[PDB]
C-alpha cells in the first residue's frame, strides 16, 4: 500500500522539519517515528545525553524498541515455474492451431471462425502474463503492461462464454441464424471487456494513481473481477444446460453404452467451457498463509496454463473433421 | 451383354420341392447382389429374396420365410433358389434380378415393371 | 404361344446372326494395333479459375461455341451464365423448378436451356429486348425427368427423359415433332454428331443406341455395358463415341465397326463414372468419377495419363471447350472448377 | 476500350446482390421429399399442412418448409432419388393397414437408407392409417403371423405407451410394425442419420408440428455431431 | 408381346444389314487422327501462358 | 477471485515487503555508523 517512494517522501519532509537530525529522527527517550512505516510506535529509541551538554559518543542510540517488528522466499516461485512451462506449451500448440485452421478455406465454417478468435485470444493471455513477468518481476512503461494483462485476461473469460454461449444458441434456438448474430458475439468477445478495463483504468487514474496499479485498493479491484466472475457462473450454467441436452440426446437415439459417450462428451466440453473456473470463484484474498490459498493456486495455475493446450489437442487435432483436410491436402502434397 | 436365363419351374403337387437355376453372362456376377421376385396372377411384382456378394447376407419376403432357400455359386456365375415346401399360394412366374449397381448394398427397381437387368423368368405352377 | 414362342427364338437367331458377324470383323484390336504409339506419358493439368456463387449442388453445365462464357445449373433454381477468362456473372436466371437436371447453351448464344423433375425443358431468351431474360417458351409433353437436352439450332433442341424416349422439338411453336423410341430404361445423356445428321444415346439399359435425327429410327445399338450409361459423348471426327457406367468403367465404341472397341477399367477403380468428355484431339478421354476427382485417360492405351483431383465432392457435369483449350468441372460441392 | 469492363464488373456486383439475398431464403427454408406408395395417404398428410413434381409450402413457428411430392416419374427411382441427397428429412409414408404392401415399404426404407447418396439423410417415418389398423387388428380376418412369422416371438415393448383406452392387441401389432423400420435403420445407421417414427392417423390435427419438432432435432444433431460430442 | 415381337425382330433386321468392317480398318482411323490433330491440342502438350486465356 | 490477478496483487505486497525493509535496513544503518 504505502509505496518506497511515498515513506521516502515522509522522511524527507520529516527532514526539512528537522533543517540534530540522525538521518532517520530529529533528537533521552523519543517515541519512535510514525512517519516510518515499519517501526513499532508504542516503543522509544533512546540517545544519552552528557552532564557537559553534548550527545554522548561511542554517537550513541538505541533503536532496539523501533525494530520490533522487523522465509517467504521460495513459495511463490513454485508458482512461477509450473505455468510458465504449461503456457510456454499453449502457445506452441495454439500458433499451430491457428495456422492449420488459417489456410484451409474447408475449414472456414462460422464455428471454426470462432474457434480462430478464442486460440488468438488464449495467445494474448498467455504472452500478456510474460510481458507482465518480464516487465515487473524481471512511470506509464509499467501500468501498460499491467493494463494490457488485465484486457487480455478478461477477453479470454469472455471469449470462453462467447463459445459457449454460440453453442447454447446453436441447440436451445431453434434454427439459429448462426450469420445473424456472428458480428455481435465478436464486438462481445473483444469489445465488452474493454468497457470495464478501461472504467477500472478511469477509476485507478484520478482516484488511486499510486505506483503501477499493481495493489489492491479495497473495491477498485471489483471493477475487473466481478465482471470476470460473471461469465464464470453464466458459462456454468450454459454448461449445466447443454449437457442437460446431450443427455436427452442420447436417450432418445443402450442405456449404459449412452452413459459412457455422455461422459466422454462431458470431459472433452470442460476445457472449452472453462468450468474449471467455478470451482475457487468464490474464493476471496486469503491469507498467503492459508492452507485453502496454496491449494488452489497450485491448482489454477497448473489448469489454466494447460487449458490453452488442452483446447488445441481436443478440438484442433483430435478432430475428425480437421484431420480430413490434412489427409486430403497428404495425397495433393506426396 | 447383360443375360438372365432360368431354368426349372413347372407343375408340382403341394407340399413338392423344386429348384430354380438362373445363369448370368456378360457381367461379373461376383460383384452384384442378386434377387428374386415373383409376379402372382393379376397381381404386381413382388420381392422374395436377395443375397449378397458372398453369400453371407440373406433374407426372405415373410410368406416364405425358412421354406425357401437361395444360394449363389460366383464359379459358375449360377444363381439358385432351393424351394423345399410348396404352398398353393405361390403360385407365380418366378424372375432372377439383379441389384443395379454392382458394390452397393442398396437393391433399387428390382421389383420395378420395366426393370432392365431381370431376366425373362420361368412360371412356377402348383396344384393337384 | 407356339406363335410366341417362334419370335423370341426368331428375334434370339437375329443376335445370334449379329454376334458372329461383330466377333468375324476382329481381326485386330485396338491394344495391339497402337502397342507401339508414343505414349502420351503424364499429363498435368492445374486449377485456373475455381467459380463460386452456386448455393446448391451444380448438377450439369454447357460451354458456349465461343470457347469463354458457360452456363451452369444447381438445385437451386439458379441458371448463372459465368464469364471463364474473367470470372464474371454475366446472368443468374431464376428457375420455376429448383430442381434441375441439365442445361444447355446454345451455338448461337442466344438461348439457353434447363430441365428436370419438372417434366419440362424451359427456353431463355438471352437477347430480350428488355433488361433481364425471361422463359422463351415451355417445352411441356415429356412424362418422365429431362436428362439431357442439347440444342440442333436456334429451332430445333434434341432432349431426352426418364421415360425411355428421347424427344426431338420445334421452339417456334413447341410441338414435338420426332419422338425416338426404342430404350427399356430410363436416358441419361445424349451426344450430337459434329455433322448433327445423328446422336447417341446412353439410357439406364446398359445400351447405348445410335439414332437418325431426320428419319426418327435407331439404327445401330452397342450393348457390352454392365450397368446404367451415366455419360456419353462423340469422337471428335464423329465416326465413334465413349459412354461411362455405374459398372465403374468406359467404353468406346466404333459406329462402323458396329462393336466396342476398347474397355478403360482399373482396379482401384470401383465407382460409377459421371461424366465423360473427349479433348479436342481425341487423344485423351475425360472421366468424372463419384470417387470425387476426374481422371485422364489416354484413349488408344487405356493408361492414367493424370487425375484432377481437386473436388470435395461427386464430380457432376464435366465439359471440354471447343478449341480444347480447358476443362471445366462442376461438382455437388456447388463449385465449378476450370483446369488447363 | 475498359468502358465495356467496367458494365461487366458492375453486372457482376448487381448478380451478387441478388444471390446474397436468394442465400437468406434458401437457407431459411428446409427441404423435405415426401415418400410414399399408392395407398400410403401422403395426399391427406398434404391437407394438413396446405393450411409433374408438386411442392407443399407451410411454416410452422415462422420456419418456413418445403415439401415435394415427386409424384410425376415412373417406378424406377434409382436416378431421380439422387437430386435429394441435401434435403433436410425424408417425409416417408406407410400404409400401417395393407399388411401385404407392407414388405414393399421396408424394402423401399432399406434401398433409401444404405444408399451411397442418402446415408446422411434422416427419415421422419410416418405410419399412416393407423385408424383403419385398430379395426383390423379387431376384425381377426388377417393374421400379421400369415405375412409375418416373428409376429408370434413378440412382445409388446416396456418403452411403449398406448392411447388412451385402447386395445392391448393393436398396440403389439402396431409396435411389431414400428419396429420393422427401426431393425433396418439401426443395422447400417452409423448416427451419420436418424429414423423419427410416428403414429398418424388420416384426422390429426398435427403432423405440422411433428414435423418441425422432428425438423428441429435433426438440425441440432449435426451441430453436435459437428463438436464431436455425439 | 406378339405386337412388339414382330416390330422387334424387323428392329434386329436393320441392326443385322450394317456394313461392317474389320477394326483393323476402323481403329486405325481413331489412330490416325488422333496423330494429325495432336499439334493444334492444348491439352495434350502444356500451351504456353501467352497464347492461353486462363494461364 | 481471478488467482492470476490475486497473485499479481500478492506479489506486489510480497515486493512492499523485501523491497521497504531493505530500504530502512539501509537508512537506520546510516543512523548508527552516523
Amino acid at each position: 500500500v504505502m509505496t518506497k517512494e511515498e515513506q521516502i517522501f515522509l522522511l524527507h519532509r520529516a527532514q526539512a522539519q528537522c533543517e540534530e537530525w540522525d538521518h532517520i529522527l530529529c533528537w533521552v527517550a523519543v517515541p519512535c517515528p510514525d512517519y516510518i512505516y515499519d517501526f513499532n510506535h508504542k516503543g522509544h529509541a533512546y540517545r544519552r545525553c552528557d552532564r557537559n551538554g553534548s550527545w554522548e559518543l561511542v554517537t550513541w542510540a538505541n533503536y532496539s524498541e523501533c525494530v520490533k517488528f522487523l522465509r517467504e522466499r521460495e513459495v511463490f516461485d513454485r508458482l512461477g515455474m509450473i505455468y510458465t512451462v504449461g503456457y510456454s506449451v499453449s502457445l506452441a500448440s495454439l500458433t499451430v492451431a491457428v495456422l492449420i485452421l488459417a489456410y484451409f478455406r474447408r475449414l472456414h465454417c462460422t464455428r471454426n471462425y470462432i474457434h480462430m478468435h478464442l486460440f488468438l485470444s488464449f495467445m494474448l493471455r498467455a504472452v500478456s502474463i510474460f510481458v507482465k513477468d518480464a516487465v515487473l518481476y524481471s512511470y506509464a512503461g509499467c501500468r501498460v503492461a499491467v493494463t494490457f494483462f488485465l484486457y487480455f485476461l478478461a477477453t479470454n473469460y469472455y471469449w470462453i462464454l462467447v463459445e459457449g454461449l454460440y453453442l447454447h444458441s446453436l441447440i436451445f434456438m431453434a434454427f439459429f441464424s448462426e450469420k445473424k448474430y456472428l458480428w455481435g458475439f465478436t464486438v462481445f468477445g473483444w469489445g465488452l471487456p474493454a468497457v470495464f478495463v478501461a472504467v477500472w483504468v478511469s477509476v485507478r487514474a484520478t482516484l488511486a494513481n499510486t505506483g503501477c496499479w499493481d495493489l489492491s485498493s479495497g473495491n477498485k479491484k471489483w471493477i475487473i473481477q466481478v465482471p470476470i466472475l460473471a461469465s464464470i457462473v453464466l458459462n456454468f450454467i450454459l454448461f449445466i444446460n447443454i449437457v442437460r441436452v446431450l443427455a436427452t440426446k442420447l436417450r432418445e437415439t443402450d442405456t449404459r453404452q449412452q452413459y459412457r459417450k455422455l461422459l466422454k462428451s462431458t470431459l472433452v466440453l470442460m476445457p472449452l467451457f472453462g468450468v474449471h473456473y467455478i470451482v475457487f470463484m468464490a474464493t476471496p484474498y486469503t491469507e498467503v498463509s492459508g492452507t485453502l490459498w496454496q491449494v488452489q493456486m497450485h491448482y489454477e495455475m497448473l489448469f489454466n496454463s494447460f487449458q490453452g493446450f488442452f483446447v488445441a489437442i481436443i478440438y484442433c487435432f483430435c478432430n475428425g473433421e480437421v484431420q480430413a483436410e490434412i489427409k486430403k491436402s497428404w495425397s495433393r502434397w506426396t | 451383354q447383360v443375360q438372365l436365363q432360368e431354368s426349372g419351374g413347372g407343375l408340382v403337387q403341394p407340399g413338392g420341392s423344386l429348384r430354380l437355376s438362373c445363369a448370368a453372362s456378360g457381367f461379373t456376377f461376383s460383384n452384384y447382389k442378386m434377387n428374386w421376385v415373383r409376379q402372382a396372377p393379376g397381381k404386381g411384382l413382388e420381392w422374395v429374396s436377395d443375397i449378397s456378394q458372398s453369400g453371407a447376407s440373406i433374407s426372405y419376403t415373410g410368406s416364405v420365410k425358412g421354406r425357401f432357400t437361395i444360394s449363389r455359386d460366383n464359379a459358375k456365375n449360377t444363381l439358385y433358389l432351393q424351394m423345399n415346401s410348396l404352398k398353393p399360394e405361390d403360385t407365380a412366374v418366378y424372375y432372377c434380378a439383379r441389384c443395379p449397381a454392382p458394390f452397393t448394398r442398396d437393391c433399387f427397381d428390382v421389383t420395378s415393371t420395366t426393370y432392365a437387368y431381370r431376366g425373362q423368368g420361368t412360371q412356377v405352377t402348383v396344384s393337384s | 404361344q407356339s406363335e410366341l414362342d417362334q419370335l423370341r427364338q426368331e428375334a434370339e437367331q437375329l443376335k445370334n446372326q449379329i454376334r458372329d458377324a461383330r466377333k468375324a470383323c476382329a481381326d485386330a484390336t485396338l491394344s495391339q494395333i497402337t502397342n507401339n504409339i508414343d505414349p502420351v506419358g503424364r499429363i498435368q493439368m492445374r486449377t485456373r479459375r475455381t467459380l463460386r456463387g452456386h448455393l446448391a449442388k451444380i448438377y450439369a453445365m454447357h460451354w458456349g461455341t465461343d470457347s469463354r462464357l458457360l452456363v451452369s445449373a444447381s438445385q437451386d433454381g439458379k441458371l448463372i451464365i459465368w464469364d471463364s477468362y474473367t470470372t464474371n456473372k454475366v446472368h443468374a436466371i431464376p428457375l420455376r423448378s429448383s430442381w434441375v437436371m441439365t442445361c444447355a447453351y446454345a451455338p448461337s448464344g442466344n438461348y439457353v436451356a434447363c430441365g428436370g423433375l419438372d417434366n419440362i425443358c424451359s427456353i431463355y431468351n438471352l437477347k430480350t429486348r428488355e433488361g433481364n431474360v425471361r422463359v422463351s417458351r415451355e417445352l411441356a409433353g415429356h412424362t418422365g425427368y429431362l436428362s439431357c437436352c442439347r440444342f440442333l439450332d436456334d429451332n430445333q433442341i434434341v432432349t431426352s427423359s426418364g421415360d425411355t424416349t428421347c424427344a426431338l422439338w420445334d421452339i417456334e411453336t413447341g410441338q414435338q415433332t420426332t419422338t425416338f423410341t426404342g430404350h427399356t430404361g430410363d436416358v441419361m445423356s445424349l451426344s450430337l454428331a459434329p455433322d448433327t445428321r445423328l446422336f447417341v444415346s446412353g439410357a439406364c439399359d446398359a445400351s447405348a443406341k445410335l439414332w437418325d435425327v431426320r428419319e426418327g429410327m435407331c439404327r445401330q445399338t452397342f450393348t457390352g455395358h454392365e450397368s446404367d450409361i451415366n455419360a456419353i459423348c462423340f469422337f471428335p471426327n464423329g465416326n465413334a463415341f465413349a459412354t461411362g457406367s455405374d459398372d465403374a468403367t468406359c467404353r468406346l465404341f466404333d459406329l462402323r465397326a458396329d462393336q466396342e472397341l476398347m474397355t478403360y477399367s482399373h482396379d482401384n477403380i470401383i465407382c460409377g463414372i459421371t461424366s465423360v468428355s473427349f479433348s479436342k484431339s481425341g487423344r485423351l478421354l475425360l472421366a468424372g468419377y463419384d470417387d470425387f476427382n476426374c481422371n485422364v485417360w489416354d484413349a488408344l492405351k487405356a493408361d492414367r495419363a493424370g487425375v484432377l483431383a481437386g473436388h470435395d465432392n461427386r464430380v457432376s457435369c464435366l465439359g471440354v471447350t471447343d478449341d480444347g483449350m480447358a476443362v471445366a468441372t462442376g461438382s455437388w460441392d456447388s463449385f465449378l472448377k476450370i483446369w488447363n | 476500350q475498359r468502358n465495356e469492363e467496367k458494365a461487366q464488373r458492375e453486372a457482376n456486383k448487381k448478380i451478387e446482390k441478388q444471390l446474397q439475398k436468394d442465400k437468406q431464403v434458401y437457407r431459411a427454408t428446409h427441404r423435405l421429399l415426401l415418400l410414399g406408395a399408392d395407398n400410403s395417404g401422403k395426399s391427406t398428410i398434404v391437407k394438413q399442412m396446405r393450411i409433374g413434381i408438386f411442392e407443399t409450402k407451410f411454416q410452422v413457428d415462422k420456419v418456413n418448409f418445403h415439401m415435394f411430392d415427386v409424384g410425376g416419374q415412373r417406378d424406377e427411382r434409382r436416378k431421380w432419388i439422387q437430386c435429394f441427397n441435401d434435403v433436410t428429412a425424408i417425409i416417408f409414408v406407410v400404409d400401417s393397414s395393407d399388411y401385404n404392401r407392407l414388405q414393399e415399404a421396408l424394402n423401399l426404407f432399406k434401398s433409401i437408407w444404405n444408399n451411397r447418396w442418402l446415408r446422411t439423410i434422416s427419415v421422419i417415418l410416418f405410419l399412416n392409417k393407423q385408424d383403419l389398423l385398430a379395426e383390423k387388428v379387431l376384425a381377426g380376418k388377417s393374421k400379421i403371423e400369415d405375412y409375418f412369422p416373428e409376429f408370434a416371438r413378440y412382445t409388446t415393448p416396456e418403452d411403449a405407451t398406448p392411447e388412451p383406452g385402447e386395445d392391448p392387441r393393436v398396440t403389439r401389432a402396431k409396435y411389431f410394425i414400428r419396429d420393422e423400420f427401426l431393425r433396418i435403420s439401426t443395422a447400417s445407421g452409423d448416427g451419420r442419420h436418424y429414423c423419427y417414427p410416428h403414429f398418424t392417423c388420416a384426422v390429426d390435427t398435427e403432423n405440422a408440428r411433428r414435423i418441425f419438432n422432428d425438423c428441429r432435432d435433426i438440425i441440432q444433431r449435426m451441430h453436435l455431431r459437428q463438436y464431436e460430442l455425439l | 408381346s406378339i405386337a412388339q415381337a414382330r416390330k422387334l425382330v424387323e428392329q434386329l433386321k436393320m441392326e443385322a444389314n450394317i456394313d461392317r468392317i474389320k477394326v483393323s480398318k476402323a481403329a486405325a482411323d481413331l489412330m490416325a487422327y488422333c496423330e494429325a490433330h495432336a499439334k493444334e491440342d492444348p491439352l495434350l502438350t502444356p500451351v504456353p501462358a501467352s497464347e492461353n486465356p486462363f494461364r | 477471485s481471478v488467482s492470476e490477478i490475486q497473485l499479481m496483487h500478492n506479489l506486489g505486497k510480497h515486493l512492499n515487503s523485501m523491497e521497504r525493509v531493505e530500504w530502512l535496513r539501509k537508512k537506520l544503518q546510516d543512523v548508527h555508523n552516523f
